């Protein structure tokens, strides 16, 4: 995992920490991008819990294809933690 | 007792004790460490007041649900509480409100101890509407439950139109709907109109008490709801009348300062969308959230902060305070001192919309001041410029001020107004010539005529 | 600028720009426009070279208008005669900025004409100075022994308006 | 060899090879006029850009990510 943070336009101190059983966001004004690079040898998908408490900060999982070739925007969750899944091809794709 | 005939059938919330809980709130806790649906009972009743109960660990929120599935007949609902908290440090209190099922928002969010007081909050439309106060002991984590003297104590709790309830109070009524302008009455037995220039309000149906009489240089609306202003406004001097016309700022415009960086890199800046007067009396400035469709608040001027984009849209002008060339007006003055002095000299036009939502910040709630001047050589229909020391205009706190500089603001002067430079008869000639002298519009210029002496 | 033409060289520069932002950062194709001096006057017509009067508007002052006149000393192919500038001047009152310059309607690109690029200014000093007669005359004459004199004003700058005086008749 | 595209359009000629080692490319490229650009990048497994600007020869240095 590369938690790459970058100011959008100092933030450098607040990026995708490690909480605890669960990662946790920034929650300042700045881009904390999580980024992890896996290459699936076989046609495959991604499933990953996460919670969405509110609306102010946005929440994006798009993952890049073979070529760095690119519905990002996660919708709200509610009560539950949620579940969420998107296909994936054989190609070196790398999740953010 | 059974409510009169008389007056209307008006079913309303009030849990002022708490022996038995009330069907329609659930308790529900969601621990603070995993963030997930523990199950638990969160809050326990004392017969008089409820309380935040302890949990696995005091981090845990304490959620405490009431759900309505509609309203029965833009304050259509204004609940109110009575919040008391007894809490030591980390003192949240997460009132949140889900309009139509949507994902729970908090309105309202005290932090520290407070004492008890009373908040009221504003239903926009009909909708299936939940109310869920979430209370967390401690912000920090520590191991064990070693904090549970912070209880939040809520034993007062009054919903407007409800429906499905019970009648708590019934309201009174004349019972058929009275027409716009008619202030229902039971006492008088048939529907009585107000008089000229008045506006009623419906919260207080019984009697002309509500129905409260426009402002200066204000008409009323045919619906009674909110005044209007005409744009022309007349004021008597000792020289002459002043007729300071504003016809042409009826239109919208768009004026946003320069952008402002954070203590991040990120920078913004506020744009307000300002109707002075006109349609009608319709306040259609709103401000949209734009940005989440990847809400909307009615008012003559809007509140809204855009980035490099819509958010935080808030009404400014709901309530008509006043019109008039004085600073004060109902006890609200405009910030002068900022607004440079004007070349024509003229006295200065102000204007005044106070907005109805009243937060923690503003305690006697948002009032807006709109300064109007006149300039000769401001050949444009209008130039908004806003005011240099306060370049958000938010530095007041709660008044938020704009200067608005067109040639049709200076008023319609009247017939002595032009100089006179008449010839008199010297050699069998004279000549009748008249020009102006801040005089806007009126008669044209009078040509000059040719007659023997 | 004592002759310089440090706007290539020329008082008038020709470059097309394409958005900046849009390429991901522009300055391509530039030739000079204004290299040899032709005339300036108030005439349409200088030394064989005019201006397409018909694309610019008329002016609301009315007085006769202005052109100034530079021609680029490089011939190509497509300009057989060469690149000749013309400059439309206009004064107008209700300009109360320094100086407003408004691009060719008609032509938008003002390359219409394959060899006359052609713009239109609009100033307040771009009005004649007006000489002393000019002022309006509204001198009150000697009845019940009261007399005023004031003077007022297409005029441009010039002598301050003078002040009334009062004298007895 | 193969031809760019003589229109002003966003034509990209694109290889995604996986360096099991680090390497290099040798390609020879012919620029006749300026009136077209060149630009030749390499961008690592996480995509991330790794001297954009470019009959001759050119080579730059490859790293053993999945290098496009
Ligand atoms: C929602 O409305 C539009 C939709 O994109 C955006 O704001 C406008 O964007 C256009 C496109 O450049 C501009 O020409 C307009 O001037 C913008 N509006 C204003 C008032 O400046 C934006 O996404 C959102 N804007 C608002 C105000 O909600
Ligand atoms: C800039 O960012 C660096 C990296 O974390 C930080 O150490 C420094 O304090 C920042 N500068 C500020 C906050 O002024
Ligand atoms: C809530 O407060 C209003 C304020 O006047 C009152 O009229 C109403 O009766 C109250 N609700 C109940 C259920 O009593
Ligand atoms: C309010 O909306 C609910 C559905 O959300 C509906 O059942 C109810 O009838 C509405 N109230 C009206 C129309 O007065």
């Amino acid at each position: 995992f590369a938690s790459l943070s970058a100011n959008l336009e100092n933030c450098t101190s607040s990026k995708w920490v490690p909480r605890g059983d669960y990662i946790a966001s920034n929650t300042d004004e700045c881009t904390a991008t999580l980024m992890y690079a896996v290459n699936l040898k076989q046609s495959g998908t991604v499933n990953f819990e996460y919670y969405y408490p509110d609306s102010s900060i946005i929440f994006e999982f798009f993952v890049q294809n073979d070529q760095c070739q690119p519905s990002r925007w996660m919708k709200t969750t509610e009560k539950g933690w949620e579940f969420h899944s998107v296909e994936l091809n054989r190609g070196n794709n790398v999740l953010y | 007792t059974h409510c009169p005939a008389g007056t209307e059938p008006a079913v309303g919330f009030e849990y002022k004790w708490w022996n038995t809980l009330p069907s329609n709130m659930e308790t529900t806790v969601l621990s603070g460490i995993n963030f997930e649906y523990k199950g638990l009972t969160g809050w326990e009743v004392a017969g008089d007041h409820i309380y935040t109960a302890v949990g696995a660990s005091d981090n845990d929120f304490m959620i405490l649900t009431l759900v309505v599935p509609g309203f029965r007949p833009k304050e259509v609902a204004r609940i109110t509480f009575v919040f008391e908290t007894i809490c030591s440090v980390n003192c949240e209190l997460y009132f949140m409100v889900g309009m139509n099922s949507r994902t729970n928002t908090p309105v309202e969010t005290w932090k520290g101890t407070k004492g008890k007081q009373s908040y009221t909050y504003t239903i926009e439309e009909n909708a299936t509407v939940s109310f869920t106060w979430a209370f967390q002991r401690t912000t920090l984590h520590e191991t064990g439950r070693k904090y549970t003297n912070d209880v939040a104590k809520i034993y007062s709790i009054n919903v407007t139109n409800v429906m499905g309830g019970v009648a708590s109070y019934c309201r009174p009524c004349a019972c058929t709907s009275c027409p716009a302008g008619h202030y229902i009455n039971r006492d008088s037995g048939t529907c009585h109109l107000c008089p000229s220039n008045t506006i009623l309000k419906a919260h207080q149906p019984y009697g002309a008490q509500a129905c409260v009489p426009c402002g200066p240089g204000t008409k009323n609306n045919k619906i009674h709801s909110l005044c209007y202003n005409d744009c022309t406004f007349s004021r008597n001097t000792p020289s002459r009348i002043f007729n300071y016309n504003f016809s042409a700022l009826a239109g919208t415009v768009s004026l946003a300062g320069v952008p402002s960086f954070t203590s991040k890199g990120l920078k913004y800046f506020h744009h307000f969308t300002l109707s002075l007067c006109g349609n009608q009396g319709k306040k259609m400035a709103v401000c949209t959230d734009n940005v989440t469709d990847l809400k909307s608040v009615t008012a003559y001027v809007c509140q809204v902060v855009i980035i490099p984009v819509s958010s935080q849209p808030v009404s400014l002008a709901d309530r008509l305070v006043g019109v008039s060339t004085d600073m004060t007006l109902e006890g609200i003055v405009s910030p002068v001192e900022l607004f440079h002095p004007e070349t024509s000299g003229i006295p200065d036009i102000v204007f005044f919309f106070r907005s109805n939502d009243v937060t923690q910040s503003c305690s006697s709630g948002r009032s807006t001041t709109i300064r109007l001047r006149c300039n000769p050589m401001k050949a444009a229909p209008g130039t908004l410029r806003l005011p240099s020391m306060c370049s958000d205009g938010t530095c007041d706190g709660c008044n938020f001020h704009f200067l608005w500089e067109s040639v049709a603001a200076c008023p319609l002067c009247s017939a002595s107004d032009y100089h006179t430079f008449v010839s008199s008869c010297v050699a069998g000639i004279q000549k009748t010539t008249y020009m102006w002298r801040l005089c806007s519009g009126g008669i044209s210029l009078p040509e000059q005529r040719v007659t023997i002496c | 600028n004592q002759g310089k033409k440090m706007a290539v060289t020329a008082y008038v520069c020709q470059v097309v720009i394409i958005p900046s932002e849009v390429m991901g950062y522009v300055s391509s194709q530039p030739v000079s426009l204004a290299d040899r001096l032709v005339g300036v006057s108030t005439d349409m017509t200088l030394e064989g070279i005019v201006s397409p009067v018909e694309l610019f508007h008329p002016e609301t002052s009315g007085i006769p208008d202005i052109v100034f006149f530079f021609r680029s000393n490089d011939v190509t192919q497509s300009c057989s005669s060469g690149r000749s500038t013309t400059i439309r001047l206009r004064c107008n009152p209700m300009k109360a900025a320094p100086g407003t310059l408004r691009l060719p309607s008609m032509c938008s690109d003002g390359t219409c004409d394959g060899c006359n690029f052609h713009f239109l200014w609009e100033s307040v000093a771009a009005c004649p100075l007006c000489s002393a007669s000019d002022y309006h005359t509204f001198v009150s004459s000697c009845v019940a022994g009261i007399q005023k004199t004031t003077y007022m004003w297409l005029c441009s700058g010039g002598i301050s308006l003078p002040e009334q005086r009062v004298t007895i008749c | 060899y193969i031809a760019s595209n003589t229109d002003e359009c966003t034509a990209t000629l694109m290889y995604a090879v996986n360096l099991k080692q680090s390497g290099t490319v040798n390609f020879e490229y012919y620029y006749p006029d300026s009136s077209i650009i060149f630009e030749f990048f390499v961008q690592n497994d996480q995509c991330q850009p790794s001297s954009r600007w470019m009959w001759e020869f050119h080579s730059v240095e490859l790293n053993r990510g999945n290098n496009v």
